[PDB]
């Protein structure tokens, strides 16, 4: 399975502001949403909750069907395998070339070296950096930085998508063509979390609208 | 190997060869921190070793009785032998003993007036190392004086004493300047490790974000600090062999004036590898010292 | 002081505030490595005290003719006493040369047959210690010799000359270790302020764009270099003082075997203010240089 | 004066690709006009050119009637001091507080430490953040960090404001609030050049529109 399962969770930072209250919702596997809200409303931080790289202070989060509320240290690792995550500050190794950023993810899972050079450029590909390869982070725009990213967590094909505003960079046009390509995965059957300020994208779809709001969660169209 | 053996090697030679001016300041620090202890090391084993073989040792100078001739005196040397603590013993008849007396005097009107020879026969006892000590010299000249023809042990127990005073103030001294120099190289090599891995905490954040084990994070940095470590002790062995060369001259010349012939020794290829394999240690658990740290600094909870 | 300087300050101070263990281990780095050579001089200085006061260096000899008196041979002293590099001249009586041959033989009480003393008088002239060179003895020796009343000039020659090159050979072993040692510190306080300040290079790139001038950036950087080296030359005068203690009870068995009495001298308030301000204008210049380097990268062109 | 002007400008990076070839346009003092251009035409590129970070391969650039296509690396600083700069990675401290990030325009200046208080506290204020003062960039969301930012870009009045994508985080509702900024000082004389991708901003204002395509750029209604 690929579901995502919220029951009263709430997280507080460590001597500091209560990001979430009581946020309580789940996932159908496949599905695709979005998620918006006010700048500091604690989008990053329900992402963040779910791959692992924060714990809640209370309630229970479930992936997969598997608790993942209190996880050991040692297990942490398998569950980050399974999701593709896209951060805002892109997150790049800036010692390594763009090809060397791209198929770390393929590395770490030891794929054969004649694998990993077709799907890396596959994956260049999508968006537009196939001739960016040799090329070194710091010799790439704003919006080229941004999309070794999406990149980077596509190549695994993983069976969820949590995007941090992917297009925060990138004209209306190229936007578009990043939002079809999470389209075709989820019609593979990838679920698919978006977070995003874009009203003019959202506008032109009808998935579900997850709107997040001083902490405090609103289902869309309804909580089922 | 293995491929990500492979990889992480590739990884970590890749970071020293990005810039290399840096890298050479900090295999150059750890390798003179090594060329100080490798050059005091190299003193010790052969000033000892000359000590050892040409430093006229105080001796015990066993005086027999006048009465015996020179076969019941070489009796008493047989004697002498057979002693436990007793190496090698040499006899000097009394005409032996007169002709040192005429050497030291150069007049023979001391001697040659006498109607007998006054001075006795000595015997000179080569003592073994393990029984030069305090108490077992002491109860070596006991046992010399129990063997029958002894009269006298011209040992002075003074000159001993005091000589033996002044190797343990030097063993004593040379010890603590040891430790110094040995807790040096740690730190040196510690801390130009836990150093350069902390420029590059960034990276150990990007990968455990993306699912990476702690043992993949960790093969990279290893064996960089093994490289580090490695670099800078083979580095010292050439200044090392390069600061004998410069004192070769040096002690042929003292040598020559004393006439003896003496040659220095140089660090044997045991105690090189041997250098090699422990700084190499260092550098390993010092990288994964620092980069744990790391590790537990990125964990959440 | 100024505002800018109380700014520069206070921000330098707080970043090693913030990671208080690893500016410990920085500082215990650099704390070590001025031990090192703080005791050696040290021993350097204790011990060239004590060979001078305390050594019975060889000395020069001169025998008068057998006919002179004691008050003759007061006149013929009384020259040597006037020559120039003399220190002091002591005589012995031809009573006093067979007075020591009597105490040295222990059987040669038989001297008493003989109708007369057949050994001449002897003089002992130390030369001036900073007049003890090989020419200059020599020289003076053949100077003393045109004195009325001598009958020969002795000099042990061989054992002066090999004395004088095992000395020789010390000095070049010494400075052999010396160099290194400095060179040690040089590098290794050269070295952590170099690595610490690559890791804050982000903040040198920040203020650059915002239009700040190089000096302005430079200074904050310049006090954390000079405090490092303060910090750590001032942690290793504690450890000096410590380990002066330690070695104190031991030069005092030395002594009570000897009877002579003996002190260590520690490092003089003159010497400690010096190596406080050396170590820190060392730090001073290598946060100067390091610092350098980034603001010529982040240029354009 | 507060005008730039460019003739026949071309920048190409070491190595790299032609960024620029032969831009040419000049702004009147106190005018204000938004850049346009699709990922990687090189919108950055020409801000850079503007705040003396570059140093063009050609032609010659004009800032208040001084050339500056060959300063000196002594006279740069007493240059970038007159402008204020919104960079695209936000480019803070990460070591010190908020309150020290946007301070620090002002120590470099040398005004007093009274001074400094009431103005810090009160740039903060224009953008939201003024309870946020004790934290440090760590401890801010994506779009408080870019906030940040601005408020340390209007502490020191400049006489240029140059913004790199200003409202690439922040929503609908918040980027209203940060244009409205500019645009008060813009009435004061200040002349403000903002690059953006947001075309739903661009359309509600009737500013000049400065199109930038493959690194040629056009005037928009006319090159004067
Ligand atoms: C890498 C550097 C290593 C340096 C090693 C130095 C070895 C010295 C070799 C030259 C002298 C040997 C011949 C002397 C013996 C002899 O002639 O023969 C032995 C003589 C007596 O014999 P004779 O009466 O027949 O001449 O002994 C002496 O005259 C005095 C004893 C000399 C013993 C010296 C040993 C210690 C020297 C330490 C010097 C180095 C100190 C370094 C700083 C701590
Ligand atoms: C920081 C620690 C430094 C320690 C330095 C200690 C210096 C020696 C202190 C004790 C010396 C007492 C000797 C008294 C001599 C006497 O009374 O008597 C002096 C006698 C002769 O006079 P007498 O017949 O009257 O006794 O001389 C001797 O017997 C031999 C000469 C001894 C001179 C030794 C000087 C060098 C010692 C170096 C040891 C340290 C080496 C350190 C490693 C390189
Ligand atoms: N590391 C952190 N430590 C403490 N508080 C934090 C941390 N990260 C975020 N916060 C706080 O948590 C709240 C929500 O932050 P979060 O990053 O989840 O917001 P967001 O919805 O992604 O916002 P934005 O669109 O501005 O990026 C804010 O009050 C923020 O200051
Ligand atoms: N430091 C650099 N070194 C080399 N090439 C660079 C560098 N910075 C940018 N480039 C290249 O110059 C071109 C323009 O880059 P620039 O950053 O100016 O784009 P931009 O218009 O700001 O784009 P975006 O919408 O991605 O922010 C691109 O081809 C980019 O790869």
């Amino acid at each position: 399975s690929g579901s995502i399962r919220f029951e009263h969770v709430s997280k507080a930072y460590l001597g500091g502001r209560q990001a979430l209250q009581g946020v309580t919702f789940h996932m159908q596997p496949g599905e695709m949403a979005f998620l918006t809200g006010h700048s500091g409303a604690g989008k990053s931080t329900l992402l963040k909750l779910i791959c692992g790289i924060e714990r809640p202070s209370a309630g229970k989060i479930w992936f997969s069907g598997h608790d993942i509320t209190r996880l050991k240290n040692r297990e942490v690792p398998f569950l980050r395998r399974q999701i593709g995550m896209i951060f805002q500050d892109h997150h790049l190794l800036m010692d390594r070339t763009v090809y060397d950023n791209v198929a770390i993810p393929l590395i770490i899972a030891g794929a054969s070296g004649d694998d990993i050079r077709r799907r890396v450029s596959a994956a260049l590909d999508k968006v537009g950096l196939l001739d960016k390869a040799k090329n070194f982070p710091i010799q790439l725009s704003g919006g080229e930085q941004q999309r070794v990213g999406i990149a980077r967590a596509v190549v695994n094909k993983p069976a969820v998508l949590l995007a941090d505003q992917p297009t925060g960079n990138l004209d209306d046009a190229l936007s578009e063509g990043i939002l079809r390509l999470f389209e075709e995965f989820n019609r593979v059957g990838v679920t698919v979390l978006m977070a995003t300020h874009d009203i003019n994208l959202i506008s032109r779809r009808s998935y579900r609208m997850l709107t997040l709001s001083d902490g405090h969660l609103h289902g869309g169209v309804g909580h089922e | 190997f293995n491929e990500q053996v492979r990889y992480a090697f590739h990884g970590a030679l890749q970071d020293l060869k990005s810039k290399p001016f840096a890298t050479f300041l900090t295999v150059m620090v750890i390798a003179i921190s090594l060329t100080l202890p490798s050059v005091c090391y190299m003193v010790y084993k052969n000033v000892n070793q000359a000590a050892t073989q040409y430093y006229p040792s105080p001796q015990i100078t066993v005086y027999l009785q006048k009465t015996l001739d020179d076969d019941a005196a070489a009796g008493v040397v047989a004697q002498l032998q057979a002693e436990q603590g007793v190496e090698k013993v040499n006899y000097l008849s009394r005409e032996d003993a007169l002709g040192e007396f005429r050497n030291w005097s150069g007049f023979g009107g001391a001697l040659d007036m006498l109607e007998e020879n006054p001075l006795p026969a000595v015997a000179v006892v080569i003592p073994k190392l393990d029984f030069q000590g305090t108490e077992s010299l002491n109860t070596l000249r006991d046992r010399i004086t129990q063997i029958n023809g002894i009269d006298e042990v011209r040992m002075d127990d003074s000159w001993f004493a005091r000589l033996a005073a002044l190797t343990g103030l030097v063993g004593r001294v040379s010890a603590m300047i040891g430790v110094l120099m040995v807790a040096a190289v740690f730190l040196v090599i510690g801390n130009s490790v836990r150093l350069s891995i902390f420029a590059r905490r960034d990276s150990i954040n990007v990968q455990k974000l993306i699912g990476a084990t702690d043992g993949f994070i960790l093969r990279p940095f290893l064996y960089g600090g093994a490289l580090l470590g490695f670099s800078g002790a083979l580095l010292s062995l050439i200044l090392s062999e390069i600061l004998v060369l410069r004192l070769s001259s040096a002690v042929a010349e003292v040598a020559q004036v004393f006439g003896t012939k003496f040659d220095i020794n140089g660090l044997s290829f045991d105690e090189c590898l041997l250098l090699l394999l422990v700084c190499s240690m260092i550098g390993w658990v010092a990288a994964w010292l620092a980069t744990v740290q790391h590790l537990r600094h990125f964990t959440p909870e």
